[PDB]
RNA sequence: GCGACUGUUUACCAAAAUCACAGCACUCUGCCAACACGAACAGUGGACGUAUAGGGUGUGACGCCUGCCCGGUGCCGGAAGGUCAAGUGGAGCGGUGCAAGCUGCGAAAUGAAGCCCCGGUGAACGGCUAAGGUAGCGAAAUUCCUUGUCGGGUAAGUUCCGACCUGCACGAAAGGCGUAACGAUCUGGGCGCUGUCUCAACGAGGGACUCGGUGAAAUUGAAUUGGCUGUAAAGAUGCGGCCUACCCGUAGCAGGACGAAAAGACCCCGUGGAGCUUUACUAUAGUCUGGCAUUGGGAUUCGGGUUUCUAGAAACUUGGAUUUCUAACCUGAAAAAUCACUUUCGGGGACCGUGCUUGGCGGGUAGUUUGACUGGGGCGGUCGCCUCCCAAAAUGUAACGGAGGCGCCCAAAGGUCACCUCAAGACGGUUGGAAAUCGUCUGUAGAGCGCAAAGGUAGAAGGUGGCUUGACUGCGAGACUGACACGUCGAGCAGGGAGGAAACUCGGGCUUAGUGAACCGGUGGUACCGUGUGGAAGGGCCAUCGAUCAACGGAUAAAAGUUACCCCGGGGAUAACAGGCUGAUCUCCCCCGAGAGUCCAUAUCGGCGGGGAGGUUUGGCACCUC
RNA sequence: GUAGGGGAGCGUUCAGUCCGCGGAGAAGCCAUACCGGAAGGAGUGGUGGAGCCGACUGAAGUGCGGAUGCCGGCAUGAGU
RNA sequence: AACCGAACCUGGAGAUAGCUAGUUCUCCCCGAAAUGUAUUGAGGUACAGCCUCGGAUGUUGACCAUGUCCUGUAGAGCACUCACAAGGCUAAAACCUUAUGAAACUCCGAAGGGGCACGCGUUUAGUCCGGGAGUGAGGCUGCGAGAGCUAACUUCCGUAGCCGAGAGGGAAACAACCCAGACCAUCAGCUAAGGUCCCUAAAUGAUCGCUCAGUGGUUAA
RNA sequence: UGUUAUGGCGUGCCUAUUGAAGCAUGAGCCGGCGACUUAGACCUGACGUGCGAGCUUAAGUUGAAAAACGGAGGCGGAGCGAAAGCGAGUCCGAAUAGGGCGGCAUUAGUACGUCGGGCUAGACUCGAAACCAGGUGAGCUAAGCAUGACCAGGUUGAAA
RNA sequence: GAAACGAUGACUGAAUCCGCGCGGACCACCGCGCAAGGCUAAAUACUCCCAGUGACCGAUAGCGCAUAGUACCGUGAGGG
RNA sequence: UCAGGGAACUGAAACAUCUCAGUACCUGAAGGAGAAGAAAGAGAAUUCGAUUCCGUUAGUAGCGGCGAGCGAACCCGGAU
């Protein structure tokens, strides 16, 4: 459904799935500086199974 | 009264003779319970951790003092 | 709603423009005759899809004499087009 | 981190020529006017910063 | 007792102490009236009425009367100022193009009702901190304690009448206190008379019964359908053991078949419903108000402008207030009733209405919101985070289980470097004589660590000065932990730093609490997108800002009540009755013997304690039956 | 062995193809002591008065005891 | 217009229904769940856990032994903390002798428990990817606790086992208890728990005693 | 085979459940009606077929006891990123740390069919109280209006 | 929403050929285009009716009707 | 078929914007069909050339309590 395309659900080449890491976003900082490049890159397939079923045509 | 308390964790995370890795978290602990050996570093919540691979050796001193070591493997 | 879609926290920027079609290298070398590509041959050497234009980047690596006219290409790609020998047009 | 008319603050920064944000709890109990410290921006870093604003 | 009264009402459980009522009062309304029906500047009702009229409101014959409190709310009246919408006005900021120019946004001043503000009004909502009960009444249709206390009546009077007053919570037009008469009203009492009764009897008739004619119903898993005691989902004909009992009917009885009837109407559950309510949310009829339109003229005041003879004036004048006119428009009269007409006109008149917009008011209407946990629900309490106990020598683990803490603080309580070592007692010392400051003696710490507690800590994390911004940017080998999303720890690589002579240490603080996902926006930086192209608007990325979203994984940007008029979907998942298990409390028995019994514990009596029984008490529990 | 997953199959209607049967009697209906691991299927007998098995494949309005389920018929109460 | 806190008829409309009932032909092979976390969430949804099918991997599973480490319960103990029993001593306290209590005390401290390696030895499942799920209300007993009254066919956790979804024998009857897991047939044999006087199968058995109460076959001070 | 006498054994079915012979639900009896579908060039899996580094067509056109034609388009074929962009590399950053990924030691697709699911529609069948629109009703009852009709007999005895 | 353009209810109401609207705030350039006048077969939708067909029903099916909006219910709309 | 007027249940697991949907309903006009039509256009090639219709682009570009959900057009292939 048309939420999840420009935020990420994202999809890669093997059919797994983008999320990475929402710590603290935009309000609420001020706390450290790993936590901040804490922005990440990772993800847990459990729940991709459904997921993409969302992003399934636009990939 | 009604204050449920709470979760923690604590623990041993890995025993001796164990073959570990490097980075491999070794004891958590609240103050310093097992202290750091040779081979073996402790971070802010003083935990106890691996700086190399090898078999796990726990040293006991009477308690009072502990201690965590790493022999090579190789 | 709820469960882990929202709270998700994504924006980037929606675009997605100019697509290439991918030509490989390791299909124009060896086989076939350097039939001398251009724009017209495509149609029946089985890279006809259209709608987009045509792009060449290396991927299989051999020795032939061989000129390609796409509409861009890879840097690797024009030095493995030069260094058998052969030429990459490109239009204006 | 709740926020509000209180004492302390959150605090900003900046610096000469550099454009760069530590943003660092200030305190106005003991002490506050300079929020003065070294810090080190875009390029060059290694620089003097003012967290005064 | 209640209402005064005839009367009126719940077609089908309420006729009344309800409604009405004559009489009284507040207030509204000057007449195309207020007011009401209405897509409507049509029409009509008010009324072919017009202020001893017309609407609304509350009391309720008559009699005596009706008190204190304008703080809050409403209502009227006021006016110095405070706040406020479009709008007239337009300093400035910005894009674009060579430029004239075209264009994004935009304040000061000026701008209406209203609102804060002053005052007043209670037969306005009201109340007995704005004041606190005038008369009258008071164990009342009001009184909890309560069968109040005397009295009356009765052989005996929880009612009744009379007094008193301590009025749990009477009281003056939501009227107070009385009142002759009235009442299928209501309460107590007498006389009379009686089958109401002691206590039933006899008689009559019409059904019940029998015979001939016609001949239904609700109910119905199937039945070949006993008693006791026990067991079973806890109240057995259908299980067990024991007793009983030949087959089938008729007239009768209502104990059982948890007998029939109605998917319980009580109760709880449903992010069910509907009627009502209001200072819940939101809109809106309606209504008030500024500007614009129909919508015009002249005198007169005031800000200004352009034209021009010596700071004056003439003036095409443009706007604002008053005044006034009249051809718009409204509206009445005259032979022609609603109209159209000509008129003398009459009057109103640029208002009013009406149209577009502006702000206010707006339960009159309208759509909805009104958490969960919960030994039924409610009320109380509890919702996230940290620590110990529970927790059964791994991790883990519930309860409306046992105790306490957090929503910060620290520009130094941090980085590094260097030195220092505490609590307490004994002895002896001048502001002392429990405790000061100083002194020597012991002193694995019996102290300390910003805050809770546990762990940790004597080679320091404790106490101190030196220099300082690692409270850095770019990253993360490998692990702890979670269903997920979060969370935690971390070697080492780089750019650059800080302390040390040095090995080295530092990416906040001895650690574990000091927290907020997403979305939408505010601020700085980078220049990726930027719609014919070159820009700019807007977006994107790196920082950051706004959350008692505290019901703390957070429902909308925005939300309180009531139903006994209630409706639907379900629950024996879950109260109230009864049973059931339990036996705390309740009833009862026993053991002991302290003393009372003049003397003698045990004739009787049994403190302080102890051990059982029973299942009649108020309960616990939620097991069958909603 | 309950929800749940997996496998083999039985039956009914229509359809195409194949084999066919029927007035010396079709389907249906009725009785039955046989066959088959079950859904089921045969044999003979009795009714019936026009049509119909079997094999192979295909398509379903395809299999009932319950739903206070729907229509219909007929019981109980009762010669009350 | 015989049922008005919003009439009746048609229509939207097969409104919606986290609620209740119902859900039909056969044999075979497996086989659960009522737990954890979040929930305007509590009788409901998502994810995990547990089931099945298929592919791959192919002993990595399983029990039990050895070795190694982690632990602070049972117990016990008084060395700290709180409590407390008689005495000595001396301006209450400290202190000595004697003596105890503890979930939130601990100088100590098992049995057991958990991780890892290994197979000295027996076994025979595990794991990954992908399709379909259902269950997210549990019940009893013994053990270890909290509540409660050291009450309850209570309630809330931990732990085994059974019922759940388990027939068969036993305990009269009797979900859970004892014994034992039903593929089919038989008028064959051995046993378990339980039993062996008659109602029912099987010693009115053997030896040495005890009890005279029908104790047996209603509890105590 | 039918019936029977005696013995032994023996707690209807269904649902709902921790638990049912239940004094819990349902149902008089037999017949017949009666509930997990259908649709889309949707999505994802299992099996099967055809071609296969390629595989298919859609509308339509033409024949139509018949099917052929139709390449518009769709899916493979390259990944990475917020994108510009770049490319077996791409990203974040001032180059080396990593995420994604190609290489794999090797993992081919697409079209059609049946089936296991998913999504959108009533979506297994039956059942609401209610909500909205347009109409029908005052021949019942609540009132108004216009116009008619009706109240044996007796008692009481006001103003003037 | 940065909201262009079409469309109007109210108030306003410019040019016309070196002119005029558009190209998604806005400007220049560049490019398409001529509003404020009308008419206009065919490809398209539907089935009261007629025809032909069917892995459509065959008497509880199929429309409700093997003809009936009849009987029948309602004041009626309506139902049946 | 066009037009004047214009619902709610329902969905968002509550509810206001949204969704239902310009759906249902009422009304007006008309024919066998209607509507629509002869670029002040689409659009980025200095391409196209009235309208409608089908396939397709394409669940794309986009709109949205950026929630539930909503969803084009140009090119291109055909009918004409
Ligand atoms: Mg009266
Ligand atoms: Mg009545
Ligand atoms: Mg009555
Ligand atoms: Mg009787
Ligand atoms: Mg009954
Ligand atoms: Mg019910
Ligand atoms: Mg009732
Ligand atoms: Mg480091
Ligand atoms: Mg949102
Ligand atoms: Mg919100
Ligand atoms: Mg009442
Ligand atoms: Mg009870
Ligand atoms: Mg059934
Ligand atoms: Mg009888
Ligand atoms: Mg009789
Ligand atoms: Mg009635
Ligand atoms: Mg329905
Ligand atoms: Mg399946
Ligand atoms: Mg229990
Ligand atoms: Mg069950
Ligand atoms: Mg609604
Ligand atoms: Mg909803």
């Amino acid at each position: 459904t048309h939420k999840m395309a420009k935020r990420r659900i994202k999809i890669t080449g093997t059919g797994k799935v983008m999320a990475f890491k929402s710590g603290k976003r935009h309000q609420n900082t001020g706390k450290s500086g790993d936590e901040i490049r804490g922005k990440g890159k990772g993800f847990v397939l459990a729940k991709a199974e459904w997921a993409r079923m969302k992003l399934m045509l636009p990939r | 009264n009604g204050r449920d308390s709470n979760p923690k964790y604590l623990g041993v995370k890995k025993f001796g003779g164990e073959v570990v890795k490097a980075g491999n978290i070794l004891v958590r602990q609240r103050g310093t319970k097992f202290k750091a050996g040779q081979g073996v570093g402790m971070g802010r919540d003083h935990t106890l951790f691996a700086l190399s691979d090898g078999k796990v050796v726990f040293i006991n001193k009477g308690k009072g003092a502990r201690f965590i070591s790493i022999e090579a493997a190789q | 709603r709820s469960r882990l879609i929202a709270r998700l926290p994504k924006r980037g920027f929606n675009n997605v423009g100019t697509t290439y079609e991918v030509v490989k290298l390791s299909q124009l070398q060896d086989l076939e005759d350097t039939t001398f590509d251009r724009d017209t041959l495509e149609a029946y050497r089985l890279v006809r899809r259209k709608n987009r234009p045509v792009k060449l980047l290396a991927s299989g690596e051999i020795s032939r004499a061989v000129t390609v006219h796409v509409d861009a290409a890879s840097a690797a790609a024009i030095k493995a087009v030069e260094a058998a020998g052969g030429r990459v047009v490109l239009p204006e | 981190a709740k926020d509000g008319p209180r004492i302390i603050v959150k605090m900003e920064s900046s610096a000469g020529t550099g454009f760069y944000y530590t943003t660092t709890k200030n305190r106005r109990n003991t002490q506050a006017k300079l929020e003065l410290k070294k810090y080190d921006p875009v390029a060059k870093k290694h620089v003097v910063f003012r967290e005064k604003k």
